[PDB]
């Protein structure tokens, strides 16, 4: 679900030149909690 | 293994309906040159009387976002839930549309589905949505899934009408379940597969089978 | 009458300004050709009438 | 319990346990209760 | 009766200092078409005059 709200993201300013700055926040948060969840995932099947 | 469909795949639109307590399934076909306007081909009775398939098969060229269409109409894929799909008819080389027009007295706020010769603008997207709360979206599509077809330009879902005499399918605000029976996926090359159209030849290529010309004596049989 | 008044009011007041349309913004055409689907014209004509 | 999908047949008849498709002016009523029916074919989504 | 006080509240939601507000005018529309019922017995689509 992340991904996809990312990837529709992407689209909306994929026309657009220039990502302005309430854009680039927005994709910052979600680059943080994607962050998270790629590191909880990767916590869930180390050790192996 | 589970079958997923997959962009340049032809498939066939079938739906079913009741017919004197009977289950019979019609397949959504249109003939393009002449009459641009889709009706239904029953199937159901294949046994004793054949179906003209030639007519019913439609392939996957694109599936794209809600988003990803909006960018593109402004400027192999595996099919998801939610996406736009664009149906393209093998034989007339038209893709399947939303027509403007409605020649259908019994429902007022219905549109015609029919061919269009390109494949501009948002009249010829489909957006499938599931039929039952088994599937979500974003979900793949899988083979003899129930599909729920709604036009991009009409908001309007694929629907089979039952309200005159016969069976009529066009663009209403009531849904019905179609599903997007796979013909083929990817074929070798050569290597002769059903549906094709070829000629049989008996020699060196010099005799091939064939029937009697135009207006002969023998009624051409 | 007054329900399909209150419909038909909100219905118009749904419709989109006429600068998105004469910009040519896609949602907007969509949205104006759904509600002109909805309501005929004649129909308008002959409750004024 | 609770992975595999178990799809109901009655052995003697070979038909499979299914929903009977509610009719239509119905849903107006409340009833989302679906009547169980066995029928020679089914639906996709059978499994139990 | 039911129906038109829904109605009003509709239109103030989409129409605001005399322009309309296309975020809610087109969530508003949507929502009205994918439950049809909504406009009445008439403009039913089948055998609704």
């Amino acid at each position: 679900r992340l991904q996809e709200s990312i990837s529709d993201f992407y689209w909306y300013y994929s026309g657009k030149d220039v990502i302005e700055e309430q854009g680039k926040r927005n994709f910052s948060k979600a680059m943080s909690v994607a962050k998270q969840v790629f590191n909880s995932l990767t916590e869930y099947i180390q050790g192996p | 293994e589970v079958q997923f469909l997959r962009t340049d795949d032809e498939v066939v639109l079938q739906c079913s309906a009741t017919v004197l307590k009977e289950q019979l399934k019609l397949c959504l076909a249109a003939e393009g040159f002449g009459n641009r306007l889709c009706f239904l081909e029953p199937t159901s009775n294949a046994q004793n009387v054949p179906p003209d398939l030639a007519i019913c098969c439609f392939t996957l060229e694109q599936s794209l976002s809600v988003r990803a269409l909006q960018e593109m109409l402004a400027n192999h894929r595996t099919l998801l839930y939610g996406h736009a799909i664009l149906l393209r008819h093998a034989h007339s080389r038209m893709y399947l549309s939303c027509l403007t027009t409605s020649r259908s007295m019994t429902d007022k706020l219905a549109f015609d589905v029919g061919l269009q010769e390109d494949a501009t603008g948002e009249a010829c997207w489909w957006t499938m949505h599931p039929a039952s709360k088994q599937r979500s979206e974003g979900e793949k599509v899988r083979v003899g899934d129930d599909l729920i077809l709604v036009s991009v330009s009409s908001e309007r879902y694929l629907h089979l009408s039952t309200a005159s005499g016969e069976l009529q399918v066009d663009a209403s605000f009531m849904q019905t379940l179609w599903n997007m029976n796979p013909i083929c996926s990817c074929c070798e090359e050569g290597y002769v597969t059903g549906g094709h159209v070829l000629r049989l030849f008996h020699g060196h290529m010099d005799e091939c089978l064939t029937i009697s010309a135009a207006d002969s004596d023998d009624q051409r049989r | 009458m007054s329900f399909y008044a209150a419909l038909i009011d909100l219905l118009g007041r749904c419709a989109p300004e006429m600068h998105l349309i004469q910009a040519g913004k896609g949602e907007a055409l969509r949205i104006r050709a759904i509600l002109r689907s909805l309501v005929p014209l004649d129909d308008l004509v002959g409750i004024i009438s | 319990y609770g992975e595999s999908l178990c799809f109901v047949q009655h052995v003697a008849s070979g038909l499979w346990l299914t929903y009977a498709a509610p009719d239509p002016k119905a849903l107006r009523l409340g009833v989302l209760k679906k009547k169980a029916i066995l029928h020679q074919e089914g639906h996709m989504d059978d499994a139990l | 009766c039911g129906g038109e006080r829904y109605l009003d509240f509709l239109r103030f939601a989409v129409f605001v200092n005399g322009e309309s507000v296309e975020e809610n005018a087109n969530v508003v529309v949507r929502l009205l078409i994918r439950k049809p019922e909504c406009f009445g017995p008439a403009l039913r689509g089948e055998g609704g005059s």
